[PDB]
């Protein structure tokens, strides 16, 4: 793309130069904090993003997915250019303006979103994929497409193992995973609009955002609205069988049964 | 020298194997070999103090003429000790530097291996054992003593102008006849400005126990490369400037280099199984660098702990943030180095020499050795003395302490190693039971000023520290923490005290103490200092140990003792 020319430059212009609060902005030290913490979850606040460039609100939600990848790549290009040392062993976060249950709608798909919920009983933890390797049946030479590939086919008879292998084989090895556990949603009995339909919806998290939830307990999420990959597509009954899926970017506590006072102390 | 006297060494003897040490068994177990070499049957002895000395030789009262002195001599004019010495030769290879010349002179059954930079005690026997005042070794007006007695002509002999000797000043009269005493005390005492400045100021030690014995046997066409490793045990026991001042540390980087960069029995065929010829390597003397993860070291290192305050967490924040510059893993930073992945343990040491440049601990790297037996292993040069002292276990069965002294002598064989790892069961857990009161100390601030020093006392025993020498370590472990890091130099650097609860042995208040940081070559007045309160009063004191820096009180005769000890 063209405009991404500017974005990376504009990122790198702030992650270690733009500062509030009387110098040494955290981002210059946050990277290394998490690096020495082996943690890999660099966090941002949209407030400071807005303080830098409020143009960062409307070329974004044409596709909020590109914003996060474009940020992850600035990360990688900041990590090992400065810390090539620990390069043999990212995602980011944002966490600030509330929207409500049953207000996300038809129109709030796949954009800049900030959204809430509560936990209940759900499943365990499991892994997922990223990468395309399948071939070895004729010649089965090393070919190596150049990406970890999510849902991508070409399927030729010509492919570099003597441009052969129209028929097919499969690998069970050299195969990236990423843990994952499913949720169940709930909504609060404090913020009731009088007995409306009980909230539960398909919502999602991921590998690092895992192994922390507990039933009938709450956690505020950034969240962004999407739908199941294929909700019952065939010339069929008098309704499609559609649900809709949300997925977690940053998970931010709503309960805090522990110490509750962050930066009262007086 | 004994290139001639060793020629004498055939008839009966005793090879006592001198008082508690590492270096003794290093420099003796060699000699159970040489005696079966020249067909000599032998007998060897445990010493813990002067107690053992005659309580046993009183059982061995012969005239056995070839006798040892190592790690000893600063005890008695040892003919005064062993009055059964008529011509029974003794043999001097002792490391105890401050010894009396009465055992040098009257040189009947003693041999001086003498070469040193101290020409300061020349007639010290010719006056000290020669003078007195108010003295009776003389004639008298009475007709009974008008005969040739032991007319020492000295401060022993008359003061009425009847004395051949004492040509030091006039005898008729200086101003009177009785000024002899005046000059006698002048000549006696004016040098005791230096003499009593000797043996009543501090004490320290000399040199090896078998380095000469190597060189003695170097002439014998003996390339017992194994014995070199036996040798270095005694070297790094107290050549280590981390413990005891050498200096020759950095000057035998030439010599033993000039030994073994020279000495190569195999320039062509040395790469095989049994005891490959050795290496010198620039390494650490870090706290058991090799065989367990870094996170044992990074706490248990005094050289880290002296500069970085690692009992607390800022050290660890400082730690990992300095592991940024390496970017080490963490799982791997909590498994054994030898167990880690391989390019890491391989590549690791190379960078630490350089990227310890900026972080206040540049002097972790020193010079050392390393060798093996076979392919189960690669033992390490420095990684050997510490497993030993786990067998110096202070069990009160009445059987262990003598017998476990024998196990040590069975330890340093290639055949005997299953036992050896048992030390490592014992050693590390000690090394982290080290902190077990320390952070309880530095925050309790149990350091006591106590006037012109710093002062501590413990009041509750460890089964570990019933055994004595760790008492020095804990003393050597902590004053860095609070006393040296939260302060200026005026308010930091002073020596220290370190008490030992005998919660089991009826109560007798054992103790050791040590100098401040960066004052090492300032030898410890504790060589005498504890005589201060004792010389004045003394209460049930002991110096039964061969060691200088060592004592034993009663449960409750220590404080007013310490009050006298204020100075």
């Amino acid at each position: 793309l063209g405009p991404r020319t500017e974005i990376a430059n504009r990122f790198q212009s702030f992650l270690r130069t733009f500062v509030d609060e009387r110098g040494a902005y955290t981002y210059r030290d946050r990277i290394r904090r998490m690096c020495e913490q082996n943690m890999s979850s660099f966090v941002v606040s949209y407030t400071d993003l807005a303080n830098k460039e409020h143009v960062l609100a409307y070329f974004l939600p044409e596709a909020p997915f590109q914003m996060l990848e474009i940020f992850d790549k600035v990360a990688k290009d900041m990590v090992l250019s400065i810390f090539p040392t620990y390069e043999r062993v990212i995602h980011v976060r944002i966490s600030p303006l509330i929207e409500e249950l049953r207000t996300f709608r038809k129109l709030h798909l796949n954009q800049l979103v900030r959204t809430l919920g509560v936990v209940t009983a759900t499943t365990g933890v499991l892994p997922q994929l990223s990468v395309i390797k399948y071939d070895c049946v004729k010649c089965g030479y090393v070919l190596g497409p150049f990406v970890q590939s999510q849902n991508t086919e070409i399927k030729p008879g010509s492919c570099p193992e003597c441009q052969s292998t129209g028929p097919f084989s499969i690998n069970m090895e050299q195969t990236l995973y990423r843990n994952y556990q499913k949720i169940t949603l709930q909504e609060s009995p404090g913020r009731i609009p009088a007995g409306r339909i009980p909230r539960s919806k398909d919502v999602i998290l991921l590998a690092d955002l895992c192994d922390q939830c507990k039933p009938g307990d709450e956690l505020e999420v950034t969240g962004i609205y999407t739908n199941n990959y294929d909700g019952s597509l065939n010339t069929d009954q008098g309704f499609p069988v559609f649900a809709t899926v949300i997925i977690a970017n940053h998970v931010v506590v709503k309960d805090s049964k522990q110490v509750v006072q962050s930066l009262t102390d007086e | 020298l004994r290139n001639d006297f060793y020629r004498q060494l055939v008839g009966k003897r005793i090879l006592i194997v001198v008082n508690y040490d590492i270096d003794a068994i290093c420099a003796s177990r060699i000699l159970q070999a040489l005696f079966k070499y020249d067909h000599m049957l032998y007998t060897v002895v445990p010493i813990m103090g002067v107690t053992g000395l005659k309580r046993a030789y009183g059982e061995h009262q012969g005239d056995v003429k070839y006798v040892v002195l190592v790690n000893c001599g600063g005890c008695v004019d040892i003919v005064e000790l062993l009055q059964p010495s008529d011509d029974v030769t003794f043999f001097i290879c002792d490391s105890h530097r401050p010894l009396d010349v009465c055992n040098i002179y009257s040189d009947r059954q003693v041999c001086i291996l003498g070469d040193a930079s101290l020409e300061e005690n020349i007639p010290a026997f010719e006056t000290i054992f020669y003078d007195s005042e108010g003295e009776d070794e003389d004639e008298d007006e009475s007709s009974d003593t008008e005969q040739q007695h032991d007319d020492s002509g000295a401060g022993e002999s008359d003061q009425e102008d009847q004395a051949p000797r004492s040509r030091k000043l006039s005898r008729l009269e200086r101003h009177e006849q009785r000024i002899l005493k005046q000059r006698a005390r002048r000549q006696w005492e004016s040098e005791r400005d230096r003499i009593m400045f000797e043996y009543t100021q501090f004490s320290y030690y000399g040199r090896s126990a078998a380095l000469m014995v190597f060189e003695l046997a170097w002439k014998l066409s003996k390339d017992n490369m194994d014995l070199l490793w036996w040798a270095i045990v005694g070297i790094t026991e107290q050549l280590l400037l981390g413990k005891i001042e050498s200096g020759a540390y950095t000057l035998e980087l030439e010599q033993i280099q000039s030994h073994v960069s020279r000495l190569t029995n195999k320039t062509n065929d040395q790469n095989t199984m049994s005891a490959s010829k050795i290496t010198f390597e620039n390494d650490l003397h870090l706290v058991l660098y090799r065989h367990w993860p870094v996170t044992e070291s990074m706490r248990y290192s005094r050289y880290s702990s002296c500069q970085l305050k690692l009992w607390t967490l800022r050290g660890e924040k400082r730690l990992h943030e300095l592991l940024l510059e390496m970017g080490l893993p963490l799982v791997h930073a909590r498994q054994t180095y030898g167990a880690m992945d391989l390019v890491l343990r391989k590549e690791f040491f190379s960078m630490v020499e350089r990227l310890a440049e900026k972080y206040d601990i540049a002097d972790i790297v020193y010079g050392t050795f390393t060798l093996s037996y076979g392919y189960r292993s690669r033992y390490a040069a420095a990684d050997y003395v510490y497993a030993l002292l786990a067998i110096m276990e202070s069990v009160k069965k009445h059987k262990t302490p003598e017998d476990c002294f024998l196990e040590a002598s069975d330890a340093l064989s290639r055949q005997h190693k299953q036992l050896l790892s048992a030390g490592i069961d014992q050693a590390k857990l000690l090394h982290a039971a080290v902190f077990r009161q320390v952070q309880s100390s530095l925050e309790a601030r149990q350091v006591h000023s106590a006037g012109s020093f710093f002062y501590y006392v413990l009041q509750e025993e460890h089964a570990f520290f019933s055994y004595p020498y760790a008492l020095g370590l804990l003393a050597r472990f902590l004053l860095r923490g609070h006393v040296a890091t939260s302060r200026a130099r005026q308010a930091s650097d002073l020596p220290l005290i370190a008490s030992c609860p005998l919660n089991a042995s009826e109560g007798m208040c054992l103790l050791v103490g040590i100098v401040p940081v960066r004052e090492d070559s300032p030898r410890n007045f504790f060589g005498k200092a504890f005589e201060q309160a004792a010389q004045k009063s003394g209460v049930a004191l002991l110096q039964d140990f061969f060691e200088p820096a060592v004592v034993q009180l009663r449960q409750s005769d220590l404080t007013r003792f310490l009050d006298s000890l204020t100075v």
